[PDB]
């Protein structure tokens, strides 16, 4: 039983996760070209036309959002600043090292394993509040459409 | 007694393994589905760009120049974005990988600060659920009934 | 100015100019390290950090463009280097690609400073400058801890630093008998301090040589073998009193200062 | 006696275990479901932020007020018994390290 | 009399084995349930990608020139470029929890002294989000409340969407 058990956490660690990992990206493979399909299809379905005061205002956000990403102080360039401080060793900091006293190992112990029983019950709570607000949420949507 | 104490554990652990052996054919059909609704969103694309690249280029305008312009722009902006999460999440597994370069299964330091390093990144999370609970008790009350 | 160093391959008092402006800037800073933290001014712009890169990838790898290069850039590029050695680790740390986070290519980077000390196209006596800013160099990346190990076992398995060594002590044994009166003081400072620092460094490398406890079955197998049983041994047993003579001569003689001056 | 083996091993797989489960609502793709490992100065600095900001979005009452049913239901729901963690935290000053 | 045995050894391993089996089969429903989460949220994220898509797809299948012109742009490319800010902002406040802070504080402070002020600390967030928490889902709990009252007066709806899984 305790083998089996074994082979099968290596199924789930391993064999499984693999594919997650496979599937989480070919979603992006075919998100990127969910983008490629509407740009080219909203150019398609506006050809020969005049703009509207919505392209217009949609067109702006385009281009508000390119330059953020771009620019000399952009996301890129302080990407790339983290990027080069990682590098460097600017963020590896010295490893002081302690013996902590065994009068101190069973308080301290049973602390932080009140705190893990604590946030293990308030993370049970929040994970289904979260999912009963955005069913009803979605509910109120609909009857708001009748 | 001790030995038929022992014999009714193992017993009803075998009575929850046929529960493990449901959890993977839920699991399974997880990995079905996924793999053929990603399959059937790749399929829907192909038929949507098919109809797209089968159009004339006759008759483009000035507008639709500016329009090709910033429709691509878009398309730009998702692969310029997903460059840059790859490259600082390789920026994050080797700040992790830094703190971890001890690995030591004997040390009680690595594992304190792990466990409260546990501790933060969820705590931080609790907050950041109870703010997304709070913005859409917001939303649930505004959204008045008739 | 790294542009003008890099792409000027003309104008080479530019070159100099830039690498005397650097080193004035770095001597600047050093003074004012109680204000200005020099870490975050090299950690922001990869356009510059790519140029460091560029410009280390020039200099460590491609000996080739380094003899097109004058001795007086050569000299003024160590100064620099001796310069920013002294307190400003992190801009060395690039300049050398010290950085890390089977293939064995990369252990080809490091090795550079030991290129230096070892390239025997260029002399350590015809000039005093290049070959004492280069000991200086090595003398401060030698006491900083942040490069020891990673630089201290490149120099102990390079058996040729030992030959370097087993032959500037033949020119100080070669030179002692040829030159009398004139000009002579400047350089024998500059000779001094060259073996000032080899001293130094020859202490430290003795040090570190046996404290590796667990080892006991492959130590003794190394140290006997990499060196040849002759050539240490030769030294120790033609010269029985070698000790003694490195105390009354290399040490004594040149201390008795009634002799050097009158 | 027997002792409990009070060990780290548990307590880390439990810690790491409810992140695990966290990083599966949280989005699978792109920055939403990243953990950093901080180290110990880092985790009391993002610890007294975290400390600072949350004590601004409970509406702590006036502390002449402390509503002693709210009290009795939440320590009780989550298992925060002031009595049995401030006995713990009282065996760990100073002199507990070297 | 004098050839018996003990065996409590053996009957103590046997329950430490049984005791191991517990322990790895808790763990494994966790790591079973982690993986049927994390591909749930991967079906749920192609679900609206998946109809827009296809009804595109559809609408150019049937050769019909709505007289009513879909406006322009269409809304889910409204929606995509939102997605694009909601990924740009992810970014930023990943910067934000990488970026080295300035120098706290909490170096006028030891090791000893920080680690015990992160205890406290720890502590008191964990008491502050357990109230904020016990609030907001006491709160949640009215609202649901209001919301199946009005299904089951006006509607005579008696469905729950609140029964869990």
């Amino acid at each position: 039983a305790l083998k089996r058990m074994r082979d099968l956490e290596n199924h789930l660690n391993f064999h499984i996760h693999t594919q997650l990992e496979m599937m989480r990206k070919k979603q992006i493979e075919l998100i990127q070209r969910y983008i490629e399909v509407w740009s080219n299809l909203e150019i398609y379905q506006s050809k020969g036309k005049t703009f509207t005061t919505s392209e217009e205002r949609i067109m702006k956000k385009i281009y508000e959002l390119f330059e953020e990403i771009n620019q000399p102080n952009s996301i890129k360039s302080k990407v790339e600043e983290i990027s080069n401080q990682l590098k460097l060793g600017s963020m590896e900091k010295e490893k002081i090292k302690y013996e902590i006293s065994p009068e101190a190992v069973e308080p301290l112990y049973n602390l932080l394993k009140n705190m893990t029983i604590s946030i293990e019950r308030i993370t049970n709570e929040l994970e289904i509040a979260v999912k009963d607000a955005q069913i009803l949420k979605n509910e109120l949507y609909q009857l708001k459409k009748c | 007694q001790r030995i038929m104490d022992n014999s009714q554990k193992l017993g009803k652990l075998m009575d929850v393994v046929v529960k493990l052996n449901s959890q993977q054919n839920a699991l399974n059909q997880c990995i079905d589905v996924v793999r053929d609704q990603q399959a059937l969103l790749e399929r829907s694309l192909n038929a949507l760009d098919s109809k797209i690249k089968s159009s004339p280029k006759d008759n483009e305008t000035t507008a639709d120049l500016e329009r090709e312009r910033i429709y691509s722009l878009a398309t730009k902006i998702d692969d310029d974005i997903i460059k840059v999460e790859n490259k600082l999440l390789g920026v994050v597994n080797k700040i992790n990988q830094n703190q971890v370069k001890d690995d030591n299964p004997k040390d009680l330091n690595q594992k304190v600060s792990k466990i409260l390093n546990d501790h933060l990144n969820t705590l931080q999370w609790i907050d950041k659920s109870t703010n997304i609970l709070q913005e859409s008790l917001k939303v649930i009350e505004s959204t008045s009934l008739p | 100015l790294f542009n003008y160093i890099n792409i000027i391959s003309d104008c080479q008092d530019i070159q100099i100019l830039s690498c005397e402006i650097l080193s004035s800037l770095v001597r600047i800073l050093r003074v004012l390290e109680s204000n200005f933290s020099v870490s975050t001014l090299f950690n922001t712009d990869e356009p510059f950090i790519l140029m460091i890169e560029k410009f280390s990838k020039k200099f460590i790898i491609n000996n080739n463009e380094f003899d097109v290069w004058s001795l007086q850039l050569k000299t003024n590029i160590l100064r620099l280097l001796v310069e920013s050695s002294t307190n400003q680790i992190y801009f060395i740390n690039r300049l050398l690609n010290c950085e890390n986070n089977d293939s064995g290519g990369d252990k080809k980077n490091k090795s550079f400073i030991i290129k230096l000390l070892l390239d025997r196209n260029v002399s350590i006596n015809d000039n005093s400058e290049f070959s004492l800013a280069l000991f200086q160099l090595v003398n401060n990346l030698y006491c900083n801890s942040i490069y020891y190990d990673s630089f201290v076992d490149q120099l102990n398995n390079t058996q040729d630093f030992w030959n370097l060594l087993l032959d500037m002590q033949k020119t100080i044994n070669e030179e002692e008998e040829q030159e009398e009166e004139s000009i002579i003081n400047e350089e024998l400072i500059c000779k001094k301090l060259k073996i000032t620092y080899a001293i130094e460094i020859l202490s430290l490398s003795v040090l570190l040589s046996s404290d590796i406890t667990t080892a006991t079955t492959t130590v003794g197998n190394l140290v006997c073998s990499t060196l040849s049983n002759n050539k240490w041994n030769e030294i120790f047993k033609n010269n029985k009193s070698g000790i003694v003579n490195m105390i009354n001569n290399y040490y004594f003689q040149f201390i008795d200062l009634e002799n050097v001056f009158p | 006696m027997n002792v409990k083996e009070m060990d780290f091993n548990d307590l880390s797989n439990k810690s790491n275990q409810i992140i695990n489960r966290i990083s599966s609502f949280s989005s699978p793709i792109g920055l939403s479901s990243f953990n950093i490992e901080r180290n110990l100065q880092e985790i009391g600095d993002t610890s007294k932020q975290l400390n600072d900001l949350t004590s601004s979005k409970t509406p702590f009452s006036n502390p002449l007020e402390p509503n002693v049913f709210q009290d009795s239901k939440i320590n009780r729901k989550y298992g925060l018994d002031p009595k049995v963690l401030a006995k713990n935290l009282s065996n760990i000053n100073t002199s507990s390290f070297t | 009399m004098n050839s018996f045995s003990n065996y409590d050894t053996k009957i103590n391993e046997i329950s430490i084995g049984l005791d191991q089996v517990a322990s790895v089969m808790d763990n494994l429903f966790n790591n079973f349930d982690i993986h049927i989460q994390s591909f749930k949220y991967l079906e749920e994220s192609l679900a609206k990608p998946l109809n827009s898509v296809n009804e595109q797809v559809h609408l150019l299948s049937t050769q019909f020139h709505s007289p009513f012109s879909q406006a322009r742009p269409s809304k889910e490319m409204e929606i995509i470029v939102d997605s694009l800010v909601e990924k740009i902002d992810r970014i930023k406040q990943t910067i934000l929890c990488v970026t080295p802070t300035n120098k706290s504080q909490s170096q006028n402070l030891s090791f000893q002294e920080s680690f015990i002020s992160t205890l406290q600390s720890n502590q008191i967030i964990l008491r502050n989000l357990a109230y904020i928490v016990d609030n907001l889902v006491t709160e949640l709990e009215r609202h649901k409340k209001h919301f199946l009252l009005y299904k089951k007066k006006y509607y005579n709806q008696n469905y729950n969407p609140f029964l869990k899984q």
